[PDB]
């Protein structure tokens, strides 16, 4: 029972705090806007009566043929790097419900960004690709610790307040707890980010296919454009061949057992300096061959990843965004970050971070 | 790409 | 998707890039 009156047109709703017991409470917005729109549902920009603060509304469709975890999924998330879930309600395609979900406002995103310094011709500052890879990371360093794993990393999912150069990432509608023992659908990943052992259709995959998505975006972001496009499954894995070399026997059979007997014809590696710039710095070309490794265990844990030398200059006391302002919070870690390997705090919380 | 079926 | 077709597709196209 959605009453919607005037005050300018005011929608009122009771809906349910993200966070905590089930305790709905009446919401009032308006200045209602779409801001994006899909064959998955609607997603509008409002304003919170009460506060006055700015809100994304997504608003997607029960649809009872696929597993929908979003909303639960969501729930139980609470991070720094990871857009706040602020309410949830439903309402009503006649005689169907759908899900509506109230997030914080962040009006850009790592794409819309990199496609700036795209048609502009020039390269996004290493000091931006440091901030908004170490943030990624972070993110995926809290989900994997509860054993989530996003299943759609990309930049259009990773979202920018570019004034606070703080990311949040979004989009959990693919997300799922992945479980040893129990199979997942291997056509996960959007095109471009799809790990090797997904493209060969392994169902026992782990977290570490998002390692890959993000080492596709830092490549992305040093390259200016996708380094593995392609339409169809063997588009990519060519262009992923082109680069790392055709995956040896091992590393076939990490990715799936299935393909170990088939002889591929043997393509020679590129060389990683080759592929990017000669002005990349090498740090960041090193991280990137971590990332992206044919054999799944062999690449390195989100919190390794924050805590590799390219992200140095982050833990300088007096580093300072190119506009001005301080860096955003990057080593309020918890016991919960760190879970999968505590002795990093040493490297991950600076010195002058610990007062 | 959807997530796995029911 | 069977192994034998994909890897099929895959060598047939490993082969014309192929140096
Ligand atoms: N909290 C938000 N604030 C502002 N824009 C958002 C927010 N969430 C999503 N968007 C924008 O709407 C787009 C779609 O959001 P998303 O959750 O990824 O939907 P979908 O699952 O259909 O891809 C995003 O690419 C993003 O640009
Ligand atoms: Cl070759
Ligand atoms: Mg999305
Ligand atoms: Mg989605």
């Amino acid at each position: 029972s959605m009453k919607v009156s005037r005050d300018s047109k005011v929608t009122t709703v009771v809906a349910t705090p993200g966070q905590g017991p089930d305790r709905p409470q009446e919401v009032s917005y308006t200045d209602t806007k779409v801001i994006g729109n899909g064959s998955f549902g609607v997603v509008y920009q409002a304003k919170l009566c009460d506060s006055g603060e700015l809100v994304a509304i997504k608003k997607v469709l029960q649809d009872k043929r696929f597993k929908n975890r979003e909303l639960q999924i969501m729930r139980k998330l609470d991070h720094c790097n990871i857009v706040r879930l602020r309410y949830f309600f439903y309402s009503s395609k006649k005689d169907e419900v759908y899900l509506n979900l109230v997030l914080d406002y962040v009006p850009e995103t790592v794409y819309r960004v990199a496609r700036h310094y795209s048609r502009a011709k020039q390269t996004l500052p290493v000091i931006y690709v440091k901030l908004y890879m170490y943030q990624l990371f972070r993110s995926l360093a809290y989900i994997h610790s509860f054993g989530i794993c996003h299943r759609d990393i990309k930049p259009q999912n990773l979202l920018l307040d570019p004034d606070t150069a703080v990311l949040k990432l979004c989009d959990f509608g693919s997300a799922k707890q992945l479980v040893r023992g129990e199979p997942n659908v291997s056509y996960i990943c959007s095109r471009y980010y799809r790990a090797p052992e997904l493209i060969f259709g392994a169902t026992d995959y782990t977290s570490s296919i998002d390692v890959w998505s993000a080492g596709c975006v830092l490549a992305e972001l040093l390259l200016g454009q996708p380094i593995f496009p392609g339409d169809s499954g063997v588009d990519q894995l060519v262009e992923i061949i082109k680069v790392l070399g055709t995956p040896t026997r091992e590393q076939i059979r990490e990715m799936n057992p299935n393909y170990t007997e088939f002889k591929f014809p043997q393509i020679k590696a590129h060389p990683w300096t080759k592929v990017f710039r000669p002005r990349t710095p090498p740090e960041a070309i090193a991280l990137c061959s971590r990332l992206l490794e044919y054999t799944p265990t062999a690449r390195l844990t989100p919190l390794e990843a924050c805590a590799h030398s390219f992200f140095d200059e982050l833990r300088d006391p007096n580093v300072k965004l190119p506009n001005g302002r301080d860096t955003p919070a990057l080593f309020n870690f918890t016991t919960q970050e760190l879970s999968s390997n505590p002795p990093l705090a040493t490297i991950l919380i600076p010195p002058h971070a610990r007062h | 790409p959807p997530p796995s079926p029911c | 998707v069977e192994p034998q077709k994909f890897a099929e597709e895959l060598i047939h196209r490993l082969e014309a890039v192929q140096r």
